[PDB]
């Protein structure tokens, strides 16, 4: 019985790694893709590449075959998977902010020159924040199954869930609504297509990111685990399969680059 | 085309100096620059090389850590900053020009030089003779020898023939071992085979008297010959 | 228009008096030139790779 | 007017009958005694990058190592085709260029376009840079192409329906060639440098004598306007390409058409043509984004050169016959051997 | 490596040339290019003047944007050999005259409409929007008191008033678009008093920029 499940799990990991390797190859082959948006798409692809290589394989036998691994692997695995998941979300927020400045103020966005250093600064800031929101609060766990120890107090789960899930949803919704209002003022077809696409993006993000945070914070309040917990835990990782399909693949420069190969 | 230097004079043991060169009349920021040295009674010795865009710097073996080379494009000026002097550094210094791309002619214009007086895997080039007496109307040949093959896999051969008349700066006669320079009369030529080369002059005239030199440019450092005298 | 007609007519007169020969003669000459120098055309007979400047 | 037009018709009848009189044999009946060349395959050996907009012309040097190209950036670039280095980059005062040329001694270059002026640049100065020696003005329509004869004589063709021979040092014309009705598209000098040919938008070509100015012969036959032209290696024939997807081979002495190159699968026009030494291969660009190779003697064969992603707008062959270069509307030059 | 020293100097030279080419290519893509078109006696001399042989190019700046506008009226050749090189331009300005609704060359207005139809549906300009200017409205307002529009529009059955005539004419220009899903058409009644013309052109260009950005991101 375990065989087929591990088979499917490995299949998903392979699909993820291929899906992001394609984007990295497309960026590195071509030289005309030195825009800000392409930098940010590269950052997102890099961050979501490693999840399909590291986190899932080590997790396979941890719950299918054998815990002969101890803490020296547990701490590594928890820190890596929390870092990667958080970096992916902040990359999404950054892409949305860039797309907003595209249409809020177009004249000032056409005539700015910076092209190397500030962009690298922004990416490094993304990674620094993505570490600093988890690392210090996960390493200092002392009472810690291979799970973080601060589950023993649910209000630390409340602060961590709030700061990492509530704010990004608000920001994405606000930026997308401002895009719609900027455009709207066969016109009806254009308006409906724009509304549909923005709704799709925001809906997919919120659906993939809400249920595990909510279920964890409500369960740890009093009930200090059924199949529902496992389906929510796996739903967090399913985002990284979808992220390359929406943002890189809807742009047109990247589409031409892909067609050249 | 004009290169004018300054900075020479008398220096006590120790001490330091800064020699400067000023260009006027050409696109200074496209030419690599060299400093070259001549002893009071001896041959010439390469000193320093600075590239275009200030990317590359090369020094001689007996100056590293003592001499520093610098350029400035907005005012077209060259500097050599030199410290910790000794009695073996009394000589004259010349500043020379070069430009590299497919078909160009390095070492074409030489400055006027200035005087400074204080109170190995290299390749060897040997000027076989020392002095030759001749009479106008005849033809002459001079030769010098090398210690290694100068021909390269791409077909080039980096030997240069220079002339120096009495009381003047040198000028380029033959560059890259067979090709004729710009403004030189059509009665000089040169050839040679591996490690042994021969220049030839036909119908010697007046003011064609002085010291001839042969240099190699295969790899750094750059080595000059002993110096031939024709009279 | 009379001048234009005169120019056209005189040009036609000059072009009509032009010496002509058999077309097969031109075909034979093209034959000869194409076959006499074909031993020196590097795009028909591939040159050995050692002496190729473009590998 | 009536009598003059009638006599013109009579003269045209005389010309047509003279042309049809000696047409005894054709190429296809006597070329069946030669083996076909076979499949021809060529590979990209080098690739030259650096232009940003479309590329409109190029020209080989006579040492078969140096190259010049022109694009609508407002840039003229000189390439070393052995190591893909750049020797010179020259900026322009008007970016709507359509032609360039490379002096046979190797000292000068030329350019022009939609501004009615031909500019001539000096490459070997004592100050290290490249400067504009001469500006030739006097046409009223755009320029199509220009070709040096030597250091002091140049030839230009315009959209005025006129060609002109210029003396560079003086700056004034010496002889003007008129007689076309539509725009002149291209010209090609003779190897012995005494005549040339010119094709126009009226679907006709004419042969010009340089030192007197009288048109000697005229040729018709295409269904639409003409786009490219060149000489056979011996200077005794020429080939034309047009906008109706056909190529044609004419001979001067026979004074009529010799042969046609067309296929059913092609519907686009021809943008440039060129020959090879033995005259056994004819290279032609197209709008299908790729180039074809035809066997001149048989006209029933082809090789294909693909790898561009837009219209192939220029191509050329060296003097020693050991390479081919193409440039297209997507900013990349490619070298094949 | 298997190179001499002179060849390494050559390589340095090539890299410097590449750096300069890239800098200039970045610099020359931040400016708005406009192509100017009209008919004979279209009144576009005022359009050229009020906006701050061969081709004639002019430059100006407004609100931190750099405009280059190309006037090509002096070329006297067929446009098929010449028009493809303006393919990448950002917008086309088109000038017409209202006062000439009854003159004869057959009619001025009819040939102006044929020209507009010719360049509004061409395959090189399937994605470029068009700005339209209506000139010399004052003489038109003075002339309508004498001759009705039926002299040129026999099927027109409205008032002989200025507003109805102007709206009518604007409608039979804006009707000619066959690509309403891809490109829009802007119109303006040329005021020859102040600097409203530049403001109109600036707003139209800003809209073109915004919609191009949104189109590119697949949104
Ligand atoms: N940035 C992250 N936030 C989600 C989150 C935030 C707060 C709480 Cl209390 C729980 C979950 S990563 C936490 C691990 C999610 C994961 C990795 N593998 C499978 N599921």
């Amino acid at each position: 019985t375990r065989v087929t499940l591990a088979f499917f799990m490995s299949l998903v990991a392979f699909a993820i790694m291929l899906g992001n390797a394609l984007v990295i190859l497309a960026f590195v082959v071509d030289k005309n893709l030195r825009h800000r948006s392409s930098y940010f798409f590269l950052n997102l692809a890099i961050s979501d590449f490693f999840v399909g290589v590291i986190s899932i394989p080590l997790y396979i036998p941890h719950t299918l075959f054998e815990w002969d691994f101890g803490k020296e692997i547990c701490v590594f695995w928890l820190t890596t998977d929390y870092l990667l998941c958080t970096a992916s979300v902040y990359n999404i927020v950054l892409i949305s902010y860039d797309r907003y400045l595209s249409v809020s103020n177009a004249v000032s966005y056409r005539t700015q020159h910076t092209g190397v250093l500030k962009i690298v600064t922004l990416m490094v800031a993304v990674w620094v924040l993505a570490f600093l929101v988890n690392g210090p609060m996960i390493l200092v766990s002392e009472s810690w199954e291979c799970e973080p120890g601060f589950f023993s107090e649910w209000y630390i789960l409340a602060i961590t869930s709030f700061l990492e899930f509530v704010i990004p949803v608000i920001l994405v919704a606000y930026f997308n609504m401002n895009i719609y209002w900027s455009l709207w003022k066969v016109e009806l077809l254009r308006a409906r297509r724009l509304a549909k696409s923005l709704a799709i993006l925001l809906g997919v993000f919120a659906v993939c990111w809400a249920p595990y945070s909510l279920f964890t914070i409500v369960l740890s309040f009093y009930s200090s685990k059924s199949v529902w917990y496992r389906i929510a835990f796996w739903l967090q990782w399913f985002n990284s399969f979808v992220n390359p399909l929406l943002y890189p693949l809807c742009h047109k420069r990247f589409q031409k680059a892909f067609l050249k190969i | 085309v004009q290169l004018v230097e300054s900075g020479g004079g008398l220096v006590q043991p120790g001490g330091s100096r800064k020699l400067s060169c000023s260009a006027s009349g050409f696109a200074f920021s496209s030419f690599g620059m060299h400093w070259v040295r001549q002893a009071p009674e001896k041959g010439l010795e390469w000193v320093a090389y600075i590239s275009s865009g200030s990317g590359t710097i090369y020094y001689a073996d007996t100056v590293k850590g003592r001499f520093t080379i610098s350029r400035d494009d907005p005012k077209n000026t060259l500097f050599l900053q030199m410290t910790s002097l000794r009695s073996e550094d009394t000589a004259m210094y010349y500043c020379v020009r070069s430009i590299y791309y497919y078909g160009s002619s390095p070492f074409d214009f030489w400055g006027q030089g200035t005087t400074l007086t204080v109170s190995s895997a290299d390749i060897v080039m040997t000027q076989a003779t020392s002095s030759v007496p001749v009479t106008p109307g005849e033809s002459v040949s001079i030769s010098c020898r090398s210690s290694k093959s100068l021909l390269h896999s791409n077909g080039n051969t980096y030997l240069y023939w220079f002339l120096q008349r009495p009381g003047q700066s040198p000028q380029l006669l033959i560059y890259r071992m067979s090709n004729l320079a710009s403004g030189v009369p059509d009665r000089f030529s040169g050839s040679g085979s591996g490690t042994a080369f021969t220049l030839t002059i036909s119908r010697l005239e007046a003011e064609d008297v002085g010291v001839y030199y042969c240099m190699q440019h295969l790899e750094y450092p750059l080595t000059f010959g002993a110096g031939t005298k024709l009279e | 228009s009379i001048a234009q007609a005169r120019k056209l007519v005189e040009q036609l007169k000059m072009e009509a008096n032009i010496d002509r020969i058999k077309v097969s003669k031109a075909a034979a000459d093209l034959m000869a030139y194409c076959e006499a120098h074909a031993k020196e055309d590097p795009l028909l007979t591939p040159v050995p790779a050692s002496e190729n400047p473009f590998r | 007017l009536d009598q003059l037009r009638q006599e013109a018709e009579q003269l045209k009848n005389q010309i047509r009958d003279a042309r049809k009189a000696c047409a005894d044999a054709t190429l296809s009946q006597i070329t069946n005694n030669i083996d076909p060349v076979g499949r021809i395959q060529m590979r990209t050996r080098r690739t030259l990058r650096g232009h940003l907009a479309k590329i409109y012309a190029m020209h080989w040097g006579t040492d078969s190592r140096l190259l010049v190209s022109a694009s609508q950036d407002g840039k003229l670039i000189i390439w070393d085709s052995y190591t893909t280095n750049k020797v010179h980059a020259i900026p322009l005062r008007s970016s709507w260029v359509m032609t360039c040329a490379y002096a046979p001694s190797g000292n000068y270059v030329a350019c022009g376009g939609l501004d009615n002026i031909c500019s001539i640049y000096n490459l070997k100065t004592r100050e290290g840079n490249v400067r504009v020696s001469r500006e030739l003005a006097g046409h009223t329509g755009y320029l199509s192409c220009c070709r040096f004869l030597d250091d002091n004589q140049i030839v230009t063709s315009s959209g005025d329906t006129t060609c002109a021979l210029w003396d560079i040092e003086t700056g004034q014309q010496t002889t003007t060639f008129t007689g076309h009705t539509g725009d002149v598209m291209s010209l090609s000098l003779a190897p012995d440098t005494r005549l040339f040919v010119s094709g126009a938008c009226d679907a006709s070509a004419k042969l010009w004598d340089v030192r007197e100015g009288m048109c000697r012969q005229t040729f018709t036959g295409h269904e639409s306007d003409i786009n490219a032209i060149c000489f056979f290696p011996n200077g005794n024939a020429f080939a034309t390409g047009s906008d109706d997807a056909t190529c044609r081979l004419f001979d001067l002495r026979a004074d009529q058409e010799l042969m046609t190159y067309s296929h059913d699968n092609i519907i686009c026009g021809i943008t440039s043509v060129s020959f090879s030494k033995s005259g056994r291969l004819l290279l032609a660009g197209y709008d299908d984004f790729n180039c074809n190779v035809w066997d001149a003697l048989k006209a029933d064969r082809a090789g294909v050169l693909a790898g561009h992603d837009n219209r192939v707008s220029c191509l050329g062959v060296t003097d020693d016959g050991m390479a081919v270069a193409t440039g297209s509307w997507d900013s990349f030059l490619k070298i094949w051997n | 490596c298997t190179l001499s020293a002179e060849d390494k100097a050559a390589v340095e030279r090539s890299k410097m040339i590449d750096r300069n080419l890239r800098e200039d290519g970045e610099k020359a893509a931040r400016e708005v290019k406009l192509l100017l078109l009209g008919a004979g006696e279209s009144g576009k001399s005022t359009i050229v003047k009020q906006m701050k042989t061969g081709i004639v190019e002019t430059h100006f700046t407004f609100k931190d944007l750099h405009f280059k506008m190309f006037d090509v009226g002096a070329q006297r050749s067929e446009r098929k050999k010449w028009i493809h090189c303006f393919e990448g331009v950002t917008a086309i300005i088109f000038c017409v005259a209202l006062s000439d609704y009854d003159l004869v060359l057959m009619n001025r207005m009819h040939e102006s409409m044929k020209l507009f139809d010719s360049i509004c549906n061409n395959k090189w300009f399937t994605d470029t929007s068009i700005i339209l200017f209506l000139n010399k409205k004052d003489l038109f307002e003075e002339k309508i008191k004498k001759s009705p529009l039926t002299i040129c529009y026999p099927e027109y059955a409205g008032s002989n008033t200025y507003e109805e005539a102007a709206a009518y004419i604007q409608c039979q220009f804006e009707d000619l678009n066959k690509r309403k899903d891809t490109k829009e058409i802007y119109t303006h009644f040329t005021c020859s008093t102040d600097t409203k013309n530049v403001q109109f052109v600036f707003d139209a260009v800003t809209d073109v920029i915004i919609k191009n950005n949104l189109k590119d991101c697949g949104l």
